[PDB]
């Protein structure tokens, strides 16, 4: 009865939302919801182990950054989402998982690097730049698209057996 | 009659009240047997509210909304808004295991419940996708199929109030907190309401006075049951209420070996003039002094007697009665503020008399004959800017501020002109000589059609000074037509107790009370209480007892949870008795070694386990986390009890709920300072000033015993100086910082100094004594408070609070900080004062009550020189700086 505590984090508009709807309940949005903090569960077998997934998505707007610092304390790993169309998802990443050890002040926490709208055939982000700070932070990383269902299982999947890393 | 059913319920309300209902059946009073019948329709009128829109008129009774007053937010407390809006949490349960998921949304505070579901509703729907299957099926069948529910308690939106003006709502705003709010179906609350069942009970089923041409005369024939310890007499008086209308005359004096009078007290009062209220007072006295030492005068017993009954006839021929023993001390030795009625212990002392037995039965005249003699008396009696202005200048005074002779027939000749300022009402009936027919006829008259007045103002005419039956039947339809459900809840004890000073069980207060507190069941809950907790006072048990019936014949299912209730008090009342009976030397080690081993008992954990908690009865008690119970270090050994909250989302409000159960004290005074502190925060809070205050539950539930709220993450100042090993003036500055660094430490300074302002204004006001460090308590983000409201009405700045205020510096008096917390202090001290008399008729309510610290008014006449309302508003404000300004 295991059950894994995740947590999606990101800019606002890269996608968060989408990735775990498509998970859920096999569907794809095309209107930009805005989120601040949502909850969402569903059981998954990975690896022979029938396990409880939580998911938190969060808000990518910088208006809640306040409700940050909660969800970090609580979370067990995080899905570090950026998007291939702008630089900036980039840039605050670093804040992002530099915050997340300064919670934890545990350098080494579970944290696989996602990039959505891989199905987009424009992409103004380079594949081998996010495995370059994959590398450098010590994390996987998995390109997805959150309306073919690119990975979107293999997004997650790797954060649950990264956790169980740690575990 | 023998219905099932009836044998039942006769069984389970009497186990509520603590007395068989068949002692009612054995009462041969015609109007105790009278009351039982005819209160029954209010009864009937409430269910029938109940059932009138069901089952959402049930909802409404079970889970009524604990609503605020008004839906304005004041400026204060709008600008705590994320530019109007607020973000609020709603949670659903999905699994059958009871697991949880979210949504948070950022809306307006004006949104009704039904609107905040809407957003969900809308959120919910945009994550799904549907073409004219979306619109037409999910938003049509998803509205109307939920409400919103407080995550952790029984409390629900069941009302299109603005969701801010629910107290939850209010609350997270003011104090930063998250709403979470969970999600059920209707019809998943409709299931779990009771079914209605109340069928009525089987007990359903010649001369004027004013053509009477004698004066009053009293026969005292003799007495029994006298034990001596010189010479005894019987002490009599006409009392009007508190006030006589007469002389006051006594017996012959005669030894108490064998004590006999026969003798005829007269009376300066013609029997046509005796108004309706009018009351015998008498008692036995003793004499003791004699050869050299000054005689002594004590009552032995005393009781009182309405002149008029029930049916409005005046009493005539023999009669007898047994008195009750002497009061917690008295000023006299007659107690007219006593209850009327004979003692129904017999083996007391017993006194005979006979009143004068005109030839017919004598009533009461009629309002015809009334109203044709008053407009008798005003015709063979047959505007001015200057007065005018004075007559205002007389109905902003205090209720007890003396109004001179002069005034009083300076108002009573301007009587048919008051009506204008109709708050002037309890200043002009005070300057009415009660003793005259001529004058009550026309007073009669001018209150029949009187303009209605706010409740604050009507409650005055409740207390002691006016029992008169047209006054309070008055006060009684003002209270229907604008006293609300919340005010009712917030001014429950007062209008409790003023009870007692009904000369008569059937009235028009306590019908009103009972159809309210079958109409809403929070009300009925401490209604409940407020009336059993006073059952063992046996001057008020058969009119308390026969309401107490009355409620639970009608109040529904309500009776079943109420039970579970009373039989875990009573466990645990018989638990602290034992304990002070066969452990109160013993360490509490070994005491706690017979706590527990008597709580693991069967018929004991099943009973404390699985009720509602009587401070509060949206919190459900479950489990009896029995680890965590332990007795406290206080003198008469109070309870820590830890209760889990069974609710699906415990986790969101709190999973123990940590209650002190006190046996040995009075908590009646607890009680009212704390419902006065709530309602100078409500003052100060709708005017600007944002001093928090904490006024923790506190329930008297019996003969010095009640329960006290828990309040978590308080520290005693002593605690906070005993950490840190002997006292210093600048450690309360320290730890204050040392738990709250960095940005958040100048909000919990401002929060400190607003506290501590507000309870240096309350503790003088109020003017409660034996404040120390260990009555003194702070919480961890800074708020100040005070426990321990012993005594009352028998000055407080402390340079370790000034240095937190000043934020450490040497001279804290000489600080901007300092100068913003007395202008703090000066515009509370006057918004108490301008709402003085609303203070003042509270603890001229309770006087009815057996305080000690409440039993005349020159106890409340403490609170006239505190709040300085013989002097002007100026130099009151001058008073008070210069009081809370001396040292410091
Ligand atoms: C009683 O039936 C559910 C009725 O719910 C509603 C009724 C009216 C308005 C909104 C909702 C409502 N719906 N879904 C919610 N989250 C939620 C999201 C996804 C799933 C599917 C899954 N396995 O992840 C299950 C869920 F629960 C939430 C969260 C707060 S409100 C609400
Ligand atoms: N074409 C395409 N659009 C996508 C894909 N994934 C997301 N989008 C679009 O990107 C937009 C943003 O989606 P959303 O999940 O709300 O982003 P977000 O990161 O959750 N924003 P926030 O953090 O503020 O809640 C939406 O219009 C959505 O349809 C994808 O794989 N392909
Ligand atoms: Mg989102
Ligand atoms: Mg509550």
């Amino acid at each position: 009865m295991t059950e894994y505590k995740l947590v999606v984090v990101g800019a606002g508009g890269v996608g968060k939302s989408a990735l775990t709807i498509q998970l859920i309940q096999n569907h794809f949005v095309d209107e930009y919801d805005p989120t601040i903090e949502d909850s969402y569960r569903k059981q998954v077998v990975i690896d022979g182990e029938t396990c409880l997934l939580d998911i938190l998505d969060t808000a990518g707007q910088e208006e809640y950054s306040a409700m940050r610092d909660q969800y970090m304390r609580t979370g067990e790993g995080f899905l570090c989402v950026f998007a291939i169309n702008n630089t900036k998802s980039f840039e605050d990443i670093h804040h992002y998982r530099e915050q997340i050890k300064r919670v934890k002040d545990s350098e080494d926490v579970p944290m696989v690097l996602v990039g959505n709208k891989c199905d987009l055939p424009s992409r103004t982000v380079d594949t081998k730049q996010a495995q370059d700070l994959a590398r450098s932070y010590g994390i996987p990383f998995i390109e997805t698209s959150a309306k073919t269902r690119q990975g979107v299982d293999d997004a997650f999947y790797t954060l649950v057996r990264e956790i169980r890393k740690h575990k | 009659v023998g219905n099932r059913e009836e044998k039942i319920l006769n069984r389970e309300i009497g186990f509520a009240i603590g007395m068989p209902v068949c002692e009612f059946d054995m009462v041969k009073d015609p109007e105790v047997q009278d009351f039982r019948r005819n209160i029954l329709n209010v009864c009937k009128e409430a269910v029938d509210l109940r059932d009138l829109n069901s089952p959402h008129s049930r909802a409404m009774y079970v889970y009524p909304p604990n609503v605020e007053s008004s839906p304005e937010l004041p400026k204060h407390i709008y600008n705590k808004l994320d530019k109007g809006q607020i973000i609020v949490v709603i949670w659903v349960i999905v699994s059958p295991n009871n697991d949880k998921q979210k949504y948070t949304l950022k809306i307006n505070h004006d949104c009704v419940p039904e609107q905040v579901i809407a957003e969900a509703i809308r959120k919910k729907t945009r994550s799904m996708l549907l073409s004219s299957e979306q619109l037409k099926l999910c938003v049509l069948e998803y509205q109307g199929k939920y409400i919103l529910k407080v995550c952790g308690c029984d409390e629900y939106f069941l009302e299109k109030y603005p969701l801010s003006q629910y107290k939850y709502i209010r609350s997270c705003i003011m104090l930063g907190r998250m709403p979470n709010l969970m999600l059920m179906a209707k019809e998943s609350l409709y299931s779990q309401l009771p079914m209605d069942c109340f069928t009525m009970p089987s007990y359903s089923r010649t001369k004027s006075l004013w053509v009477i041409n004698s004066a009053l005369r009293i026969k005292i024939l003799c007495a029994t049951y006298v034990n001596v310890n010189d010479k005894i007499y019987v002490r009599t008086g006409i009392y009007h209420g508190g006030e006589p209308l007469c002389d006051n005359v006594n017996t012959q004096r005669v030894p108490c070996s064998n004590p006999r009078w026969n003798e005829w007290l007269n009376y300066d009062i013609y029997i046509p003039d005796l108004p309706r209220a009018a009351r015998l007072c008498l008692s036995i006295c003793s004499v003791k002094g004699r050869k050299g030492a000054k005689e002594e005068h004590c009552p032995l017993a005393w009781g009182n007697i309405n002149l008029f009954d029930y049916t409005d006839t005046l009493v005539s021929g023999k009669m007898a009665l047994n008195l009750w023993p002497v009061p917690h001390g008295l000023e006299d030795l007659l107690n007219p503020i006593g209850v009327t009625g004979s003692n129904p212990n017999k083996e007391t002392p017993c006194l005979e008399l006979e009143f004068d037995w005109f030839s017919s039965v004598v009533k009461f005249p009629d309002m015809s004959v009334i109203e044709e003699h008053a407009n008798w008396s005003v015709s063979r009696e047959a505007l001015r800017e200057n007065d005018k202005e004075q007559l205002k200048a007389i109905s902003t005074r205090d209720p007890l501020s003396e109004i001179t002779e002069q005034e009083k027939d300076f108002l009573w000749s301007h009587r048919h002109y008051c009506v204008t300022i109709p708050e002037i009402l309890p200043k002009l009936l005070l300057s009415v000589k009660w003793n005259s027919r001529d004058e009550v006829a026309q007073m009669y008259c001018l209150v029949k059609d009187w303009p209605p007045i706010k409740p604050e103002q009507a409650m005055e005419l409740l207390d002691c000074n006016y029992p008169d039956p047209m006054v309070r039947g008055f006060a009684v339809r003002c209270l229907e037509k604008y006293l609300t459900d919340d005010k009712l809840s917030q001014y429950l004890i007062q209008l409790v107790q003023v009870l007692k000073y009904e000369q008569y069980l059937d009235n028009l207060l306590v019908r009103f009370l009972l159809k309210k507190a079958l109409t809403n069941q929070r009300i009925g809950h401490f209604f409940f209480w407020h009336l059993k907790s006073e059952m063992h006072n046996k001057t008020v048990s058969q009119r308390f007892g026969l309401l107490l019936e009355s409620y639970c014949r009608a109040c529904g299912m309500y009776l079943k949870h109420l039970n579970r209730q009373v039989e875990a008090m009573e466990k645990l009342i018989n638990l602290t008795d034992i304990l002070k009976q066969e452990k109160k030397d013993e360490t509490q080690k070994v005491q706690m070694k017979f706590l527990v081993e008597q709580m693991r008992r069967p018929d004991f954990m099943d009973a404390l386990q699985g009720f509602l908690s009587p401070l509060n009865p949206a919190h459900q008690l479950g489990n009896l986390r029995l680890e965590e119970c332990r007795i406290m270090s206080s003198a008469k050994r109070p309870l820590w009890l830890n209760w889990e909250n069974p609710d699906i989302m415990s986790e969101l409000l709190f999973q123990n709920n940590e209650i002190i159960f006190k046996n040995g004290d009075d908590l009646r005074q607890d009680m009212l300072t704390l419902q006065i502190i709530r309602i100078m925060e409500n003052i100060w809070q709708n005017q600007g000033l944002d001093l928090r205050m904490l006024p923790y539950g506190c329930l008297s539930i019996g003969d010095c015993v009640g329960l006290i709220e828990v309040v978590r993450n308080s520290h005693t100042i002593m605690q906070i100086q005993c950490k840190g090993l002997q006292f210093n003036s600048h450690t309360l500055h320290q730890w204050l910082k040392d738990k709250n660094k960095g940005e958040i430490y100048d909000a919990a300074i401002d929060l400190f100094t607003r506290s501590c302002a507000g309870y240096c204004v309350a503790t003088f006001i109020l003017g409660i004594g034996d404040r120390h460090n260990s009555n003194i308590m702070v919480k961890d983000d800074g708020q100040l408070f005070h426990i321990d409201f012993g005594h009352f009405l028998d000055f407080v700045l402390t340079q370790d609070f000034l240095i937190v205020i000043s934020k450490g510096a040497q001279e804290c008096t000489k600080t901007r900080e300092f100068e913003r917390f007395q202008e703090m202090c000066y515009k509370a001290y006057l918004a108490i004062r301008q709402h003085a008399n609303l203070f003042i008729n509270l603890f001229s309510m309770m006087l009815g009550s057996g305080m000690p610290e409440l039993q005349s008014f020159d106890d409340i006449a403490y609170i006239r020189k505190t709040l300085a309302l013989d002097k002007t508003e100026q130099e009151a404000l001058e008073y008070f700086m210069k009081q809370m300004n001396d040292a410091h």
